[PDB]
């Protein structure tokens, strides 16, 4: 057990040993981005791979060619922390080296020139951050991982629906990775038909006549020919005897001087058995047969040239004859039998229109791009470019695989095109599906939908980036001259750089990150999305997809997905679901060779799993890894049932493994109804985090895999000592086998400090070890918010009561100890940044200065000389934060306001104040100001004072680092100049800087002294290089937008503690609002004097079935005596023996766990530092579904010696009075959504309006109105609200007149309406009157 | 308009009329410069174009915007903007929303408003009323003064709000009760505090759903929302004349745990002049409030023409209904409380009231019941504990034997004696009937199995556990949910619509294991998504249905007709699925009814 | 059934809330049609007092001052 460990120990029941631990949660994220950037000297995807994509770039047919060399990224022009403040996206350059050659004229090609334009430009592409988040405009931006359908080839079915006959019809669809669809389908009539993309039907035998197939060789390409011979006189045929299995003879069919079937009887298996065995090929036939038989190729009469019968017609009893005194002896005709080998291509063709190549590729044009007329020319290069070029289309890998795989080819690899056996090849499946033999696929199916992710998809947009440039870069090579221009004056980097902006900016897989909380962060990581560019749309799909489908066991959770318009197009990543060689879902495995259970483990695609049987995650082995029980419960293809001992292949990894991070963190999960547990790892995201961070008491484990994997903690780079320990940095001595041979060095990590997240919430990070401990790699050196000592801590627990409480608990609601808004436990602090922005009107510039018209001396007290508010005041609603003045002239006034001017000598301002106040109702402290101003305004007074001090400040960062970072390489010159020519106290008295200049005897020591030397020098210079920058950045003239001049953000630390109206919830999807604050006095408190802090309502929990929640606030009561006990022992300081025995006594608890614990953790330091950590309860680990057993949870209340039936006797703290029966207590684990009521509160009397409708816009000051629907109309109506209504849709709302001649009569004590019409409808009689049509009002 | 940084925005319609001049203007040219007809033509072609797109873009080709891919909305769609687009709502002033929280203190014809909502809400009525009196000189300042929030203007708001009533709206606006008026009560923090009773007809829960608010403006909407919208006026509804106002969950559990009666408690037999000294025997530790119990009350009977006699007898009830018996008004029969009051009694009790007494002693009812509900259910002390969900010894009997039965059915399907349609068909029936027998012996022992003795050995009753009340009574839960708590759960439906032939054993006062919760899963999400839709389904329902009666209004008196349908208990193949007296009361008869014999 | 039934409304103003709004207004404007309002719908979309309720009796009043004099 490690440091992090000796500190506070989880208990953990639960009997199945983890085999394998929880990988990496936020690989999907980066491993997919790492591959996007990366210099991959192969043909992988990559930026690489997008590049060599579309070039060369040649020009047309002009031996002149410009290709591509290498791209760089450069260093990011601000840093993450700078980007964020400025409001600037975290980006790279791109400089790419190109070549441009140019061919001399009419001659072999060699150049006359080309010139290696160095690194020409292309944009900044976004980067990615440790954690996997983007910065797009000062704005943490995630990309959701996107679900496709596979590439390749599908056959589906269209049963029944289609023409109301049943039938059912069979497509297959030829989906690319980029390039047009290519659509096989049937028909009600058996005739097959193709169209490309979604167009116009057409009959699918022209795209083979576009191949150059004609009539005749189609025929020869789908069906086999029956022989027919005129041998000796009047008609044989050639017999297979496999050809009459499913027919019945016509006639008396003797051959081999034995009749085997007469006219009438089937043909059986004893009649083709007779035929096969005796070996009979020909027989004869009458001339009546070949009356409805089709002709296979052509045929013309010898002498005179003439055609007699055309290539796919049936033949007659009188055309027969035509051709058999015309000298044809042979005739072929196809084998055509409606249930075998269906006559569908036969009867197709007589549905063409078209006849030949030419023919064929004109149809095509004409209905690709209809209403224009067609060339030979541009039908046989718009046909070549739509599936066989390789720009306009390729499968992908990942296409050819699953593409040669579905056709029961071998190759997983080939062409990116398809050639003439692709297409051929799938209608040949197609057609063979309806012959009876194949199955169809299906859609939903996780082996034929695709997982994306970032860097693939970033990668599609700096192609398409590129495409735009290459139009543009072959436009100007058509005139180029010589060696006047260069790869620099054709590319443009505004339409590069722009389109893969729009990507991370806006896309539906790119979204906010509504509120900080280390479970939302990481479970949008994990997100999958079937939705945006590739995927459907949420009203285009039905339930099919939505559905939980077999194939999600282990890929994606079944649990957690939202509820709304998109349940199910979302889905989470299964906690040890990986992601496929070629992008499916794999999920991990053990292998079960013959009888043993193995522990070598195989991640197995969605694909892979069908034929295995898998055995389950609650499956009793021991011993040698054999199955206890004689026979276990498995699933295998599709479906689980009871298997035999000896059969299994494989076993669940873990007893986790089907649910998602959101769902693995849900304590007796089990217990909880699939519908509450749903809306429970979806509230869980939700919480904002708390001023201090409790731990759960009850927890699952998943605590620190949650907790450290999202960055919002600080982990140890490598394991040492801790040198010091600020609020602000950590500094850790490195070990010397962990630490590096030159530099030396320590690891030091400067902590977050009160900075704000992506609205309006805070992120701050604090130290959780002390000074001079020692801490090994991948501790946890700093929580983060809702981390505490390492684990993911979004909320609170709670000593909470069941029980109705007078109705303040009625629905679902909270009722609240006063204790709890003391404790400012349920407290969370807020950072909002408010902007205030000079710009330039054409009536002029506006100022920032601290004189403003009309405001007291005692309003601009709290500013500062330059017109800004000072660090550290605390403001209210209405505070002036940034005197702003704008230029408004000749006012143009009132008689009456003028007379006003002249009595009280006002001296009217040409100015009006805009200054930036505080919102109304929230309040906090300064605790920034930045000043952006226009490179040329002069930076003004408190601007230069922010200039100096940030300055300063960042000068003091920088050489702090170097005062470090100097004494720990200096430090190990002193152990290495020792060893070897010891000076212990003859050393450190001449000067420390003097000692570079000692030497040492021949050795890798003196090797090792000018290892450090050089590290140091450039410790030295690197300082010197990262000040000047951080300089630079302070004081260049901040780039703006158009009009604007300067801006100043004032940074508002609002602490915001609990109050009725505030959303609150446990793990198990219990929402609730609390309803009423209480006193501590009126709290149901028990015999022992202590009160509950939260009274909920026992209703809430039978009807909408959250049971977990119950043995939560169980086994979470027996997790509190446990600690409470520990408090009696620690506060009558019994000693460490009378410690240890209780504590080991506690982590034994009940029988057959995995835990395991101590008697060697060193008998004093070490158990009074756990005893600590514990006296606030044990914390508990109910693994998910490995969880702990009622027994154990009534056996942990016993050892606490609390009641095993978890309710006590309360008394009402009013009365003093019992309450009869007993009630529930015990600890439940409450979360804080950031549903903060004093964000959902809005009022508007009157307000602003729009230009356009004279309705209720809402900007500054009081907000926007309600909105008044048609239901709430119908409401009105079915009352008798006339006048309710009326008033609801003139007056207050769209009657310009009415609204303030209503206005002026409230304030006059006048409760009338003079109505009149509302701007809508006035509006309709413009807009329908600027049509043709006259509307008027008539009468009178 | 010019927007911020000097960047312009404008409609579509000026590329559109812009086009049209433009082709006008050239095409004017191009007759004095007598052009070759080929162009002229080619011209007014054009010209027809750009006025059909400037009417009505997509009859066409559909022109795009300039420089942008969005084609440019015409003056068609000026009026559209697809299909109902100019009645889908309009934003309104003197309106408010915030979240909502219970507030049981409340009468039924009030809520809580915000300190702050309320001000800017009246804001014009406080300004006059502020000058009014002259608390303020003139209205400028008058804004100064409730901007400062001085203390007087709370006084003042105090003035402006009392008999001045508020609408609330919760979101989906379903029938006309969705949009009640209350008169406001001051209220400190920011939530929006909601009558108990008034719940059911929102359908508002308190798990963070929010409320707006609206002020009647003009004195008729005042008078319309106090006579029409009011809480108090609409306490039956309209789709059926039973009371919306029904006691819902924590107050029916109340009156249920008063109204009950345990074998041997404290006061057993004694005798109490009146229901008062009934209160004082269980406020004095002295009486239990379930004993059975003789105490003399008097109740009245409106029997005369129209007025109330008077009877008192010894009546044989229990401590807790007397004391419910005190809030009973007058007209009342002692037998409608004598009962067990659950949910189901509870509601009709409500309904006689109205239909005895009238409305407002109805409304000052439902009040009272609500504050006795919600108090004796807090003295209750009903909670709800693991060991609650009571497992019946024989489950893990039934289990195997019906697991025994399909090993049989199976062995039958081994030797070709039955069919695999069959045997699908036949083992879901013997896992249908062990969840039933699972079912109804868990509710056999939950029940009654309180054994309990009086004075000598044993006797058994209704049990009083916490789980079993809450249904019993009918406040929250329902068989067939408690029936997945200790019973098995159900068998569940695979994908595609069979229901799995091994059903989940296990229940959540044990564990479900992967498989069964996975499978479980489908129910849930297929749940999540049809309870989504039927609430599209549903919406769109009552659309197409207003559509086709909107306009129908009680215009005449009486029409005067004889013509009328002849109402019959429906008597559904059985017995009667609905009674005559539902279908009958209400309606005005056509014709003369007669006895069983005529002439009367 | 009930939206065919709908579909056949006297007062063009409300077929033009729900129905296809360009069919109804051409269909209605090459009639000459006359909209005399009377419903509730339409008295809606104009600003005024519904012909019900409160409303009612100043329809009544006004239904009667119309084709009179
Ligand atoms: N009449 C109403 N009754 C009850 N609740 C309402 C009502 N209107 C809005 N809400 C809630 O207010 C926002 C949406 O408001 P809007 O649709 O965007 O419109 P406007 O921007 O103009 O306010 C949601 O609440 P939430 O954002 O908290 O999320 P939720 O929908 O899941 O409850 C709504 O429920
Ligand atoms: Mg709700």
């Amino acid at each position: 057990y490690s440091y992090t460990e000796k500190k506070r120990i989880r208990k953990d029941f639960g009997k199945r040993p983890q085999v394998l631990d929880v990988p990496y949660l936020l690989s999907i994220q980066l491993d997919s981005f790492q591959k996007f950037i990366e210099q991959d000297p192969e043909g992988q995807y990559g930026l690489e791979a997008a590049f060599r994509s579309v070039f060369p770039i040649q020009s047309y047919s002009g031996n002149s060619e410009l290709q591509y060399v290498s791209y760089r990224l450069g260093e990011p022009v601000f840093d993450v922390q700078e980007c964020q403040i400025r409001g600037v996206t975290y980006s790279a350059p791109l400089r790419v080296k190109l070549r441009l050659v140019i061919y001399e004229r009419e001659a072999p090609e060699g150049t006359v020139k080309d010139i290696k334009e160095q690194e020409v430009y292309m944009g900044e592409i976004p980067l990615m951050t440790d954690n996997g988040t983007f910065v797009i405009n000062g704005t943490e931006r995630v990309i959701v991982s996107q679900l496709h359908r596979s590439p390749g080839v599908f056959f589906d079915s269209d049963k029944g629906k289609t023409h109301s006959s049943g039938k059912v019809l069979y497509n297959a669809r030829i989906i690319p990775y980029r390039g047009s669809w290519l659509d096989f389908e049937f028909d009600p009539k058996d005739n097959l038909f193709v169209r490309i993309d979604r167009r116009r039907k057409l009959p699918a035998t022209i795209i083979l006549r576009a191949l150059n197939y004609t009539t005749e060789q189609i025929l020869d390409l789908f069906f086999e020919k029956v022989i027919f011979e005129i041998r000796d006189n009047k008609l044989q045929m050639e017999l297979v005897p496999e050809r009459l299995r499913g027919e019945t003879a016509s006639f008396d069919i003797e051959a081999n001087g034995k009749v085997y079937v007469e006219k009438g009887r089937r043909i059986t298996a004893r009649h083709i058995r007779q035929l096969e065995k005796d070996d009979v090929k020909l027989i004869e036939v009458p001339v009546e047969y070949i009356a409805g038989k089709v002709v296979a190729k052509d045929y013309i009469d010898e002498s005179t040239g003439e055609l007699i019968c055309a290539a796919n017609m049936e033949l007659s009893l009188d055309l027969l004859a035509k051709l058999s005194q015309s000298g044809h002896k042979r005739i072929e005709t196809l084998f055509t039998n409606d249930l075998d080998h269906g006559p569908y291509i036969s009867e197709t063709l007589r549905v063409d229109p078209t006849n030949d190549r030419l023919s064929a590729l004109v149809e095509i044009y004409r209905m690709m791009r209809p209403g224009e007329p067609p060339t030979r020319e541009a039908a046989e290069s718009l046909f070549e470019n739509l599936f066989f070029s390789e720009d306009r289309y390729d499968l992908s890998a990942v296409g050819r695989m699953k593409f040669n795989r579905s056709l029961l080819r071998e190759e997983i690899e080939g062409s990116g095109i398809l050639s003439k056996d692709d297409i051929i090849d799938v209608m040949k499946k197609l057609i063979d599906i309806r012959n009876g033999k194949g199955e169809v696929d299906d859609i939903d199916h996780l082996g034929n939908r695709r997982i994306r992710s970032v860097g693939e998809m970033a990668e599609n947009q700096f192609r398409v980036g590129l495409v735009r440039v290459e139009r543009a870069v072959k436009e100007r090579l058509s005139l180029g001259d010589l060696d006047t221009l260069m790869p620099q004056d054709m590319i443009n980097a505004k339409p590069i750089s722009a389109a893969v902006k729009e990507f991370f900016g806006s896309s539906q897989l790119s979204q906010f990150m509504d509120q900080n909380n280390p479970l939302s962060e990481i479970t949008y990581k994990r997100r999958i999305s079937a939705l945006g560019p590739g995927g459907l749309t949420r009203e285009r799909a039905g339930f099919e997809v939505r559905d939980v489908h077999p194939t999600h066991y282990g890929r994606v959770c079944p649990i957690e997905t939202p509820e709304g318009p998109n349940i199910g197009l979302i889905n989470s990543l299964s906690v040890y679901a990986q992601t496929n060689e070629y992008g499916f879902l794999e999920t991990p495995y053990r292998k079960v060779t013959d009888g043993v259970v193995t522990d070598e483990i195989h991640y197995l695609s969605a694909i892979e799993e069908g034929n295995y049987v898998i055995a389950q995650a609650n499956s009793n082995l021991d011993e040698e890894g054999h199955f206890v029980e004689d026979l276990v419960t498995c699933r295998s293809k599709g479906e689980s049932s009871l298997f035999s001992r000896d059969q299994v292949d494989y076993m669940d990894v873990s007893t986790q493994q089907v649910v998602s991070v959101g769902a693995s963190l849900i304590p007796f999960l089990e217990h909880d109804d699939a519908n509450r547990a749903l809306m429970g790892a979806n509230m869980q995201r939700q919480a904002v985090p708390t001023l201090r961070a409790d731990k759960p008491l009850v927890g699952t484990g998943m605590e620190r895999a949650v907790a450290v994997d999202s960055g919002v903690t600080a982990v140890a780079k490598r394991g040492g000592v801790v040198q010091y320990v600020d609020a602000s940095r950590i500094v850790i001595k490195v070990n010397e086998d962990e630490m590096y041979p030159g530099e030396a060095g320590i690891d030091i990590y400067n902590l977050t400090k009160y900075t704000r997240s992506n609205q309006n919430t805070c992120i701050n990070q604090m130290p959780c070890v002390s000074l001079g401990e020692p801490v090994e790699r991948g501790d946890v050196l700093a929580d983060g918010p809702s981390t505490d000592l390492g684990e993911l801590a979004l909320g609170q627990n709670m000593r909470v009561a069941f029980m109705p409480w007078n109705g303040y608990n009625f629905e679902d609601s909270i009722l609240v100890s006063e204790r709890v808004v003391q404790e400012d436990r349920f407290t969370t602090i807020h950072i909002q940044e408010l902007a205030c922005v000079s710009r330039d009107t054409k009536l002029g510039p506006e100022e920032i200065t601290a004189d403003i018209p009309n405001v007291g001396e005692a309003a601009l007290s709290k500013l500062d000389e330059s017109g800004i508010v000072y660090i550290g005041a605390e403001v209210t609603g209405g505070d002036i934060l940034v005197g702003k003045v704008t230029p408004k002239g000749e006012t143009q006034l009132t008689p009456e306001e003028k007379l006003l001017r002249a009595i009280f000598g006002e001296k009217a301002s040409d100015v009006k104040d805009s200054s930036l106040r505080v919102p109304n109702g929230v309040s906090g402290t300064v605790i920034d100001v930045q000043v952006f101003t226009r490179d040329g305004v002069e930076k003004d007074k408190r601007a230069l004072e922010i200039e100096e001090m940030q300055l300063k400040q960042a000068k003091k960062d920088l050489s702090e680092e170097l005062q470090i970072l100097e004494a720990g390489l200096f430090s190990r010159i002193r152990a290495v100049l020792v060893a070897g020519g010891v000076e212990a106290e003859k050393l450190d008295k001449l000067p420390r800087d003097r000692w570079l200049e000692l030497g040492l005897t021949d050795e890798e020591k003196q090797n090792q002294l000018e290892q450090l030397a050089e590290q140091y020098d450039e410790l030295k210079h690197e300082f010197e290089k990262k000040l000047e920058a951080k300089r630079r950045k302070i004081t260049q003239g901040d780039d703006l937008a158009p009009g604007v001049l300067k801006i100043v953000k004032v940074y508002l630390a609002v602490k915001r503690r609990i109050q009725p109206g505030d959303k609150m919830a446990g793990r198990h999807g219990n929402k609730g609002v609390i309803s009423k604050i209480n006193p501590i006095e009126d709290m149901p408190y028990d015999e022992n004097g202590t009160p509950v802090d939260i009274v909920l309502n026992p209703l809430g929990v039978p009807s909408r079935m959250n049971i977990g929640q119950i043995l939560e606030t169980h086994l979470g009561m027996a997790a509190k005596g446990i600690g409470d006990k520990i408090n009696a022992m620690l506060k009558q300081q019994q000693e460490v023996a009378k410690l240890r025995e209780f504590i080991q006594r506690a982590y034994d608890l009940g029988a057959d766990v995995r835990q395991k614990v101590d008697l060697s953790t060193f008998s004093d330091e070490e158990v009074m530092r756990l005893a600590e950590n514990l006296r606030k309860g044990m914390p508990i680990a109910t693994p998910v579904f490995d969880g702990a057993k009622e027994a154990e949870i009534k056996e942990l209340l016993k050892l606490g010696d609390l009641p095993t039936s978890g309710q006590i006797r309360l008394y009402d703290g009013r009365t003093g009075e019992q309450f009869e029966r007993p009630v529930t207590v015990g600890y439940m684990y409450m979360l804080k959504l950031n549903h903060l009521v004093d964000d959902k509160m809005h009022a508007r009397s009157t307000g602003s309006y729009s230009l356009v409708t004279q309705q209720p816009l809402g900007g500054k000051a009081q907000f926007g109105g309600q909105r008044f629907g048609e239901m709430e109309v119908w409401a009105l109506e079915a009352y008798g609200a006339a006048y309710t209504l009326q008033e609801m849709l003139t007056v207050k709302s769209d009657d310009v007149n009415g609204r303030t001649k209503m206005y002026k009569n409230i304030v006059d004590g006048n409760h009338q309406m003079e109505p009149g019409m509302p701007e809508s409808f006035n509006v309709l009689l413009k807009e329908i009157r600027s049509l043709g049509i006259n509307i008027e009002l008539e009468d009178e | 308009v010019p927007l911020d940084g000097g960047r312009f925005a404008t409609s579509d319609l000026n590329d559109l009329y812009r086009r049209v001049i433009n082709r006008n203007n050239r095409l004017k040219r191009l007759l004095d410069l007598a052009a070759p007809d080929i162009i002229v033509r080619n011209e007014k072609r054009m010209l027809q174009e750009a006025v059909d797109a400037l009417l009505d873009n997509g009859r066409r080709g559909r022109a795009i915007t300039g420089s942008n891919k969005r084609p440019l909305k015409s003056l068609a769609d000026m009026i559209k903007g697809r299909f109902r687009q100019n009645l889908l709502g309009k934003r309104v002033d003197y309106s408010g929303r915030s979240v909502i929280t219970v507030g049981p203190y409340l009468r039924l014809h009030q809520c809580g408003l915000p300190k702050k909502m309320a001000l800017e809400l009246f804001k014009p009525f406080i300004y006059g009323k502020l000058e009014l009196r002259g608390l303020a000189t003139t209205i400028k300042a008058a804004k100064k003064m409730v901007e400062r929030e001085e203390a007087v203007v709370w006084d003042i708001l105090d003035e402006v709000i009392r008999e001045h009533p508020v609408l609330l709206n919760r979101a989906p606006t379903l029938h006309r009760l969705g949009i009640q008026a209350f008169e406001p009560v001051l209220i400190e923090g920011k939530a929006i505090q909601l009558h108990p009773l008034v719940c059911a007809a929102y359908n508002a829960d308190f798990d963070g759903d929010q409320m707006a608010v609206h002020v009647p403006l003009t004195l008729e909407a005042q008078l319309e929302a106090r006579a029409l919208m009011m809480s108090t006026n609409n306490i039956l509804s309209p789709a059926n004349g039973e009371p919306i106002i029904v006691p819902s969950q924590d107050v029916v559990l109340g009156l249920y745990y008063m109204t009950r009666d345990c074998v041997n408690a404290k006061g057993e037999g004694m005798v109490l002049t009146g229901p008062k000294e009934a209160e004082r025997l269980y406020r004095s530790g002295l009486a239990s409030l379930h004993a059975r119990v003789k105490v003399r009350i008097t109740e009245y009977e409106k029997d005369a023409n129209g007025e109330l006699v008077a009877k008192t007898s010894l009546k044989d009830t229990t401590v807790g209904r007397a004391i419910l018996w005190m809030i009973v008004p007058k007209g009342l029969p002692y037998s409608i409380v004598n009962q067990a009051l659950g949910k189901k009694a509870i509601s009709k009790m409500l309904n006689t009231c109205y239909r005895i007494l009238g409305l407002k002693p109805t409304v000052i009812f439902a009040d009272q019941i609500m504050y006795t509900g919600f108090a004796y259910a807090a003295r209750s002390g009903a909670s709800v504990g693991i060991d609650d969900m009571v497992i019946p010894e024989k489950k893990h009997e039934i289990i195997s034997e019906a697991e025994a039965e399909v090993a049989e059915i199976q062995e039958q399907f081994q030797s070709g004696l039955v069919t695999a349609g069959e045997r699908y068909n036949k083992v879901i029936d013997i896992w249908a009937a062990a969840n039933d027998r699972v079912s109804k012996a868990m509710m056999d022992n939950l029940q009654t199995e309180t054994v309990i003795n009086r004075d000598g050995q044993e006797e058994k009753q209704v049990s009083f556990n916490s789980i079993y009340m809450m249904a019993d009574s009918g406040a929250r839960g329902s068989a067939a949910q408690i029936r997945q708590l200790a019973g098995m759960r159900g068998l569940m439906a695979k994908p595609d619509g069979s229901i799995i032939e091994t059903p989940i054993t296990a229940n959540f006062r044990e564990g479900l294991n992967v498989l069964q919760y996975f499978i479980s899963t489908h129910g849930a999400r297929k749940g999540l998504a049809d309870t989504a839709l039927k609430t599209a389904n549903s919406g769109y329902l009552t659309r197409r249905l207003v559509d086709v009666a909107q306009d129908l209004v009680v215009t005449e008196d009486d029409c005067g007709t004889h013509e009328g349908i002849m109402m019959t208990p429906v008597i559904e193949g059985g017995d009667v699925k609905e009674p005559l007296r539902d279908r009958v009361l209400g309606r005005v008869t056509a014709e003369d009814v007669l006895k069983p014999g005529t002439a009367d | 059934g009930i939206t065919k039934a709908s579909l056949a409304t006297e007062s063009f103003i409300s077929a033009a809330s729900f129905q296809e709004t360009t069919r109804v207004l051409t269909e209605a404007a090459v009639a000459g049609k006359r909209d005399e309002l009377r419903g509730l719908k339409e008295n809606v979309i104009v600003g005024r007092l519904i012909p019900a309720g409160t409303g009612y009796a100043y329809h009544q009043d006004r239904m009667r001052r119309r084709a009179a004099g």
